[PDB]
């Protein structure tokens, strides 16, 4: 989304109200995130704990792995909530684009000033508590949607392109399952049908072995920011 | 529409640049003096006395 | 000293907008290697290898302005300085060497040193490895110097040649009209054959020492990529 | 005493050197040649390969030509 | 060329097989393995941890080919004159009967 | 000699000169201009890097201490190998 | 205070007249040097020691683990020591964004107000000296511009061999 | 008035800082003569005395920017280490 | 749908492609300007005689000496220096005046 | 007696004998090539790799030329 | 002392020296035609593919000779 | 100071180097011959059409020695 004179009002005005709001929110989330990393430590697998190394078979370059580096907490629900955990993936989110923009202003002194009016006048990357009503949250939604659908049609190029051109399918089936993988929204995709991708992919390339211009896509499409 | 709007002005530009450069342009520092600059010394320190 | 100048392409570049202002498509390449790099399937890079592509598409568009056009007389090269090319190879070699280098893969360096275990390691392989090591440096020297040393041999023996042409003609045609006239057409004959001989191989070599330009930093980056298979 | 001296034909016999270089160059490239009619004979379905790697060889032999011939230009002209 | 693949803690040699310049170091000369620079070599090829014989060689090259060649060019020491222009220690000093500038207070 | 001289840019315009302590000294002024305001902490990293790199470069010229005579970079002429002044 | 603004000009007027310098000036600088050295030891060695209290705990066990390249015995000993005392305690060990704020801001802190304050000792030492060198320092600091020529205008101290200039 | 001898043949034995103090030296004296005539003539120093002023700002800044290297530990070190016995008895036998 | 080069501004297009797609080749780039323009900046006089002339320097004009007096005189005049200062002669203002009256 | 005398002509002669050394390095280029065209008509499957081969010679073949380049410019330039 | 001296017959040596580089060239030459012979006797029906390509690598080792020529004639009248 | 020597005997020189090539020329048409040989006892059947080649050959690199003839006894009469 473009930035515009009535967005950037609008942030001014909401601006000291959505940094109280964006503190509270910390406060809390602090708190559901000291719950969650105790309990990951407590009862976590001794990998996921202590952060086996998984490395690149070409470069030996680490990454987190999936299957070692990520684990389901099946028992959460006796310590947390999932509306505390919505809230703390929303807070995390806002989070990081507050660091990075505190992290400009604090490397640039007071040369940021400008930039931060560029900030306000766009609502891509201000955060969700900037917004004090239903319209103005509407229309936020609207720009973090509109990044969106500018981002993700390049990841899943780059995904598809690389794979095919690189390598084919073993078998009809991940045929199929590929073709389908990658077709519009208009039609309903059959998750069964499309689930052999999974493994196939894996055969390909693992969460481990991302590239990084790929991950930079993915990161934009997550409205996580990247620079 | 866009490119070719821009790159007709471009070519008006590149055509009287060619022209300027390929027929009126003189050369720099001439023998005789009769066409081009000899250079000149620029940012010259102004108004500092205690410089000197 | 600051000196502004301008290069001589403003022509061509006038041509580029005209003929490129609408899309045409492209099927003739002088280095079709940067886009085939695997050539058995089911190999695949994780590295950018790709990246280079765009980077030689505008150098061969570049050098193929200046060089190729050059054969016409009073055409300048205005890049035709060892230094200046010395900053370009430079700079396209030592990007992708530090490229590599900022992946802190040490173990990508371990090719560097040669032979097997059955060497001995200080007075064999440790030499062997210091002299790859040279090698790389020398390989980016012998590359922007056979650039320059090309261009500059051909150019001086084309304008030495056009000169003895210019005189015998200017100063010997009347030999026609005289009973010599023989040996004078004999003459003409062997400056127009050597003439068009010195022309086709400047032509072709402008374009093999782009080719060849191409390829040492094609083998740069392929020296130290890394193919996974496919399961 | 002190005495400096500065030849100028010497830059004659510096330039017919660098002129020797061709006979190894012109030697090589002949070689290439030799070579291929040799193996155009062996195998001639390949003979349009062929042919492109010996010109692609006479290249690289005529580049180190040039080089030398560079150098006699320098002190021909100097 | 191939992919490479670290040694298992198992395949990898005892340091007593490793040799020096002359023997192996082996009890009662451990230590004389921290100076023997061909049995580091030696047991580094052996652990197949050969880039650290490479690696500083190749970084070093670019470090001259890069940065220290121009800055010895442009600004190293060049070899001391025979008759060498020592300093006398003279200049700089105040004359007598100058008053200096008080200090910021 | 003549073949030789072939081989140089064909459109020079013009040419300008500017002594080395004059356009450091305004590159010094403008930069002071720039780093003075104090909503720029001297902790800044900008702050930083615009000043330590050349603190540091100009402290390594003042320690040199070096037995040979290095020739004045800006000379009249310095094509003469046998006169370094 | 931003002393670098006003000590750039004195450092460029003194590499231009770099004759005066007094043995004093030299051993200030050389100083400054064998500080900025040290500033440079002191914070490498903070980010190595943040860099391994942040280690994950499986990059410690192979770091300072077996195999042992001299197998000496020491080796050993000091890796097993280190690991123990790394492993026995709770650490938190951030990946991505957070431990190279962690590793990096403390760094640039401590080394950035080291410089600063080790700038401001220098400009004190340079107020100090009853050399030309610090005439014109305290001039800077006075009047806010640097006075060139200074040492012929106040026939500053010279060779014997060179006291002609000044006989007038 | 008299001009110093600054040829290479005089300069070749002779300390950087004397050269230039003697080349500081000339061109003062040039620049006084230059006025000295302007002044006889009556016209504006300015206008005859340009050239002169600006070799003697030139030599200036030649002569103000070396310092005769302090003769310590290192610096010693170095010239003892540099200048043998060998090499000054080599360079004795030399006739260049 | 959104493309970099085709929706893009040029500007934004540059700096997105020597940032993204080619940092390390600008930063290279950069390193090489500020070497070339710190090094290699600098031509004397005599440089200029021997080379910096297409057909060779007129010395029935020594433009250059014209070029030098120029300067000297615009810094002379718009910093008011005294060029009669016994730093630039050597000599006090009256030995000056009694030089002129011998000569 | 003593006289020092000092040619100023003579380092054309050293650059020209230099120069001489581009012939090996030529010939031995050929000589690549030409074992190459010879070969590949002998097991065509592998011309790909013996083609890499030849370019490593060549890679350390070319590079001692340069130095014989090297030591010209060393002299033709001082 | 400054000494200038310009030695005449220099240029008869130089000249000489170039002259040389046909000795590669005429060798080179020779071996060209030489392996055609072998080629077509173990191939005779390629009697003019082989012709054309034996002429193409006379024509470039006859070049390299030209350029030498000419510098051996070039100095000969310096 | 500026001097001028004609020396007499150096046109000599330049005349014996140019001879020299003709051992490049000499020894090709052996090589030529050398194989000419071989190929008639491979194929007596081409005794013609090989000895017409080897024929041209041969003039073609008596051609280069006798270019070098011309610059040999040039230098010998002037
Ligand atoms: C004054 C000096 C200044 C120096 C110069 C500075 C120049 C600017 C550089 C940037 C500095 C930081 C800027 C502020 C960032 C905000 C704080 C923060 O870390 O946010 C968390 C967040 C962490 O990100 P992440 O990806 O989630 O972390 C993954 C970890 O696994 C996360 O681990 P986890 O999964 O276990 O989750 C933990 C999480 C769990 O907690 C929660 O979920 C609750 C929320 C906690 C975080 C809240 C952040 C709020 C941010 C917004 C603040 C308000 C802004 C208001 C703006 C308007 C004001 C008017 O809690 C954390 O986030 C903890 C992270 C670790 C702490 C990092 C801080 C270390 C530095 C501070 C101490 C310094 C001591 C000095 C001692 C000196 C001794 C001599 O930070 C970021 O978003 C990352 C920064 C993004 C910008 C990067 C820019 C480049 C940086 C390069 C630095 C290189 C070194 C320095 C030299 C530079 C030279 C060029
Ligand atoms: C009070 C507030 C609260 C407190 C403060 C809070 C904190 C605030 C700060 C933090 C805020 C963060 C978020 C910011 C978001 C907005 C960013 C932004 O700018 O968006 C684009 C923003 C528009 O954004 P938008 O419309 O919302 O669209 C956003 C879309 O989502 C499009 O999105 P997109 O992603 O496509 O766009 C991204 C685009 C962003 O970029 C752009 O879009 C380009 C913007 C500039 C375009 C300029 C075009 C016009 C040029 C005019 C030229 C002059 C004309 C003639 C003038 C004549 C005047 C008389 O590309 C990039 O991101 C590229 C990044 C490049 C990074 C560069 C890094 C360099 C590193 C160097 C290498 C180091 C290596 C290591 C070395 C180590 C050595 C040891 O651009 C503008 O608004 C354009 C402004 C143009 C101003 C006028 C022209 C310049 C005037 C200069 C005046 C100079 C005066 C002094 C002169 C002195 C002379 C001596
Ligand atoms: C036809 C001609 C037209 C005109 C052409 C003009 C001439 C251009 C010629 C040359 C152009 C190419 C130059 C390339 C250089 C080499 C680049 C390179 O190696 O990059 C590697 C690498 C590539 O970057 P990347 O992160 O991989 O991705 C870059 C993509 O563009 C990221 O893209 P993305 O899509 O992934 O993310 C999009 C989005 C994603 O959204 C976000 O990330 C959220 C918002 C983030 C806000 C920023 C957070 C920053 C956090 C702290 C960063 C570390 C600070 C370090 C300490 C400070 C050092 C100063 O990010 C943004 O929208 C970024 C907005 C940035 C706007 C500013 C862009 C520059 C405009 C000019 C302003 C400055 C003018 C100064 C000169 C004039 C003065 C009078 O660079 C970095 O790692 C970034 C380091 C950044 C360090 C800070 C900047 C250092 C440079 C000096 C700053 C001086 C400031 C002066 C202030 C005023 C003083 C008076
Ligand atoms: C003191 C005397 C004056 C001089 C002062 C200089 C001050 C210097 C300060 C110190 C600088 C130190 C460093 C210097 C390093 C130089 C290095 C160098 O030269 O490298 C060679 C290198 C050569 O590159 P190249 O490969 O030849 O390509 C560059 C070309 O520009 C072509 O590249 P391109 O085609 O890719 O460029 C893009 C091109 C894309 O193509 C085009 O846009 C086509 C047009 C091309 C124009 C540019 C070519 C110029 C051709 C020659 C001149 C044309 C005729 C001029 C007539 C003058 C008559 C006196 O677009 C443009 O050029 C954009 C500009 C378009 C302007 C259009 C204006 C329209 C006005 C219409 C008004 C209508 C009014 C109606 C009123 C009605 C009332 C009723 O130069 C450069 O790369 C650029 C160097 C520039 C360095 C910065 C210099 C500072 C800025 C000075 C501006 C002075 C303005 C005031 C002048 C006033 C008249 C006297
Ligand atoms: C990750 C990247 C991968 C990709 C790489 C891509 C590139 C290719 C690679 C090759 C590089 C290509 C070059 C590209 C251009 C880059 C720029 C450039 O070349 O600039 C050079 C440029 C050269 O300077 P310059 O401008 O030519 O001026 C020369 C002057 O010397 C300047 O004067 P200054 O005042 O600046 O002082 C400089 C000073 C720099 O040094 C210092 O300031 C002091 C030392 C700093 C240490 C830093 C921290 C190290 C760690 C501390 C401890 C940690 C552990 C703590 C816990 C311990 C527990 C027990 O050095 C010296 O002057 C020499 C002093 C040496 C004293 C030796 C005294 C004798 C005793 C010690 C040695 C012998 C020990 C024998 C033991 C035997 C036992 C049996 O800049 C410098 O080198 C100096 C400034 C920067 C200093 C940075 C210091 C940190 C370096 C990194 C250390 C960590 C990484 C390495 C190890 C990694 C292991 C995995
Ligand atoms: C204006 C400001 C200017 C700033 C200038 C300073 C530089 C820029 C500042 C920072 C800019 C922001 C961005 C930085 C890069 C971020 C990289 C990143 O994303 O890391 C993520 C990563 C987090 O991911 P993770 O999953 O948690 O862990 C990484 C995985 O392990 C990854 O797993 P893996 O599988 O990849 O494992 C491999 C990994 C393993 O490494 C790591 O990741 C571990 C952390 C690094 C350890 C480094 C120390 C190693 C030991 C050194 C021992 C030295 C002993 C010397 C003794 C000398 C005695 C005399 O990488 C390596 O193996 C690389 C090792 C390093 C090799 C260094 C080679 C240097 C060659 C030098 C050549 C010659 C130079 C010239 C000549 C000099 C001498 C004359 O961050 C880190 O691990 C640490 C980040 C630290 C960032 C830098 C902090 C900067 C602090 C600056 C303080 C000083 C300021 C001075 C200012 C001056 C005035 C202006
Ligand atoms: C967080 C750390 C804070 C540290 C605060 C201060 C700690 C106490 C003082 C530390 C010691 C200081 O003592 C320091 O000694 C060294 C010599 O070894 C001196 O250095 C002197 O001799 C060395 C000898 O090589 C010279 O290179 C140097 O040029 C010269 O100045 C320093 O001028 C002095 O300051």
């Amino acid at each position: 989304m473009q930035g515009s004179w009535s967005v950037l009002k609008k942030n001014c005005s909401n601006f000291f109200p959505g940094l109280l709001a964006f503190a509270q929110q910390t406060q809390e989330a602090y708190g559901i995130w000291l719950r969650i990393y105790n309990r990951q430590q407590k009862y976590g697998p001794t990998d996921f704990v202590e952060q086996s190394e998984t490395f690149s078979p070409d470069y030996h370059k680490r990454f987190h792995s999936q299957d070692k580096n990520m684990w389901v907490d099946k028992e959460l629900c006796t310590e947390v909530s999932q509306k505390e955990v919505a809230r703390l993936m929303t807070y995390k989110l806002d989070m990081w684009r507050m660091a990075h923009c505190a992290g400009a202003l604090l490397a640039t002194g007071g040369y940021a000033i400008p930039f931060g009016l560029f900030w306000l006048a766009n609502d891509t990357w201000v955060p969700s508590s900037f917004n004090l009503t239903g319209e103005e949250l509407r229309a936020w939604r609207e720009a973090q949607d509109l990044y969106r659908y500018r981002s993700a049609p390049s990841y899943l190029t780059d995904t598809k392109w690389h794979f095919d051109f690189h390598a084919y399918p073993w078998n009809e089936t991940q045929e199929r399952a590929w073709d389908d993988l990658f077709e519009k929204n208009d039609v309903r995709r059959d998750p069964k049908v499309v689930r052999p991708a999974a493994e196939m992919y894996d055969g390909f390339i693992k969460f481990e072995l991302i590239r990084r211009k790929s991950l930079r896509h993915l990161c934009r499409s997550m409205n996580i920011p990247t620079f | 529409e866009i490119q070719s709007r821009k790159k007709y002005f471009q070519t008006l530009g590149y055509l009287v640049a060619f022209i300027y450069l390929y027929f009126l342009m003189p050369k720099e520092k001439s023998f005789s003096g009769l066409s081009g600059p000899d250079g000149h010394w620029i940012m010259l320190p102004k108004g500092r006395p205690e410089l000197f | 000293m600051f000196l502004f100048f301008f290069c001589d392409l403003f022509w061509l570049r006038l041509l580029l907008c005209m003929y490129y202002c609408v899309w045409s498509r492209l099927c003739f390449i002088v280095y079709f290697n940067c886009l085939m790099l695997i050539f058995d399937f089911l190999l695949f890079c994780l590295f950018d290898l790709y990246l280079f592509v765009g980077l030689c598409l505008f150098l061969l568009l570049w050098f193929m302005l200046f060089n190729l056009y050059s054969l016409i007389l009073y055409y300048c090269i205005t890049y035709l300085n060892l230094y200046l090319l010395f900053c370009i190879v430079f700079l396209l070699y030592i990007a992708f060497l530090f490229l590599f280098c900022f992946l802190c893969d040490f173990f990508l360096f371990n090719n560097l040193l040669v032979g097997d275990s059955f060497m001995d390691v200080f007075f064999i392989r440790f030499l062997l490895c210091f002299l790859e090591c040279f090698s790389l440096l020398c390989r980016c020297l012998s590359t922007f110097l056979r650039l320059f040393c090309n261009l500059l041999s051909s150019h001086f023996l084309l304008l030495m040649f056009f000169d003895f042409f210019y005189f015998i003609f200017v100063f010997f045609f009347y030999g026609v009209f005289c009973y010599w006239f023989i040996l004078f057409i004999f003459v003409f004959c062997f400056c127009l054959l050597f003439y068009v001989f010195l022309y086709l191989l400047d032509l072709f070599a402008a374009i093999l020492q782009l080719f060849i330009f191409c390829n040492m930093i094609l083998q740069l980056i392929m020296d130290f990529l890394l193919f996974l298979l496919f399961v | 005493s002190t005495v400096a001296i500065s030849v100028q034909g010497l830059h004659y016999v510096g330039t017919g050197l660098a002129a020797i270089a061709l006979a190894g160059v012109g030697l090589g490239i002949g070689t290439i040649f030799g070579n291929l009619l040799v193996a155009c004979a062996r195998q001639p379905n390949l003979t349009k390969m062929l042919f492109n790697y010996a010109i692609l060889g006479f290249a690289l032999t005529e580049a180190i030509g040039l080089f030398a011939l560079m150098l006699a230009f320098l002190m021909l002209f100097s | 060329g191939e992919l490479f693949v670290r040694p298992k803690l198992e395949e990898i040699p005892p340091a007593d097989q490793c040799r020096g310049f002359f023997g192996p170091l082996n009890d009662s000369l451990k230590f004389l393995r921290l100076l023997d620079i061909k049995w580091m070599m030696n047991r580094a090829v052996a652990m197949r941890r050969e880039y650290l014989i490479a690696t500083p060689t190749l970084f070093t090259f670019i470090w001259m080919f890069t940065w220290k060649g121009a800055v010895i060019y442009f600004w190293g020491d060049r070899a001391p004159p025979r008759r060498m222009d020592w300093n006398t220690e003279e200049t700089g000093r105040l004359p007598l009967g100058f008053k200096p500038t008080p200090a910021p207070l | 000699s003549n073949p030789a001289d072939h081989f140089r840019p064909n459109l020079k315009a013009l040419t300008l000169y500017a002594e080395r302590q004059h356009y450091v000294d305004r590159w010094l002024h403008v930069k002071e201009r720039w780093l003075a305001p104090w909503y720029l902490p001297w902790w800044s990293p900008l702050f930083q890097l615009g000043t330590w790199y050349s603190q540091r470069s100009r402290n390594l010229f003042l320690v040199e201490n070096h037995l040979s005579y290095r020739p004045y970079k800006f000379r009249r002429n310095d094509e003469d190998r046998n006169n370094p002044y | 205070t931003k002393y670098e603004l006003k000590m750039q000009y004195f450092d460029e007027w003194m590499i231009r007249w770099r004759k005066f310098q007094t043995e004093s000036d030299w051993e200030i600088e050389k100083g400054r040097q064998w500080w900025r050295r040290f500033n440079m030891a002191v914070s490498g060695a903070l980010f190595c020691g943040l860099v391994l209290y942040t280690s994950g705990t499986a990059t410690l066990k192979r770091q300072y683990g077996l195999p042992h390249f001299f197998d000496i015995g020491v080796d050993g000993q000091a890796k097993e020591t280190m690991l123990k005392t790394l492993t026995s305690r709770w650490r938190y060990t951030p990946q991505g964004y957070g431990r190279v704020l962690i590793t990096g801001v403390p760094t640039y802190i401590l080394f950035v107000t080291l410089e600063h304050y080790r700038e401001r000792r220098r400009m004190q030492q340079y107020l100090q000296q009853n050399t030309v060198f610090g005439e014109q320092m305290r001039r800077l600091l006075s009047t806010g511009k640097i006075e060139e020529y200074l040492p012929v205008n106040i026939k500053a101290t010279l060779p014997a061999s060179q006291q002609a200039i000044y006989n007038y | 008035f008299h001009f110093h001898d600054v040829s290479n043949d005089a300069i070749k034995g002779m300390p950087p800082s004397e050269a230039l103090h003697k080349h500081l030296e000339n061109a003062q004296l040039a620049h006084r003569i230059c006025l000295a005539k302007a002044l006889k003539a009556g016209e504006p120093p300015v206008e005859k005395c340009a050239l002169t002023w600006g070799e003697v700002l030139i030599r200036y800044q030649a002569w103000s920017e070396y310092r005769p290297p302090f003769q310590d530990s290192v610096a010693q070190a170095k010239y003892k280490k540099y200048w043998s016995k060998k090499r000054q008895e080599e360079d004795d036998k030399n006739p260049f | 749908v959104y493309t970099r080069w085709k929706c893009d501004r040029l500007p934004v297009f540059q700096l997105k492609l020597f940032t993204q797609e080619y940092p390390m080749h600008a930063a290279v780039g950069i390193f090489t300007i500020i070497f070339l323009w710190k090094h290699m900046s600098h031509c004397s006089e005599e440089t200029e005689r021997k080379y910096g002339w297409w057909a060779g320097y007129p010395y029935w004009r020594d433009p250059i000496a014209r070029r030098n007096e120029t300067k000297y005189k615009q810094m002379i005049i718009n910093n008011d220096v005294d060029i009669t200062h016994p730093k630039w002669t050597g000599c006090s203002v009256e030995q000056l005046e009694e030089l002129s009256r011998v000569v």
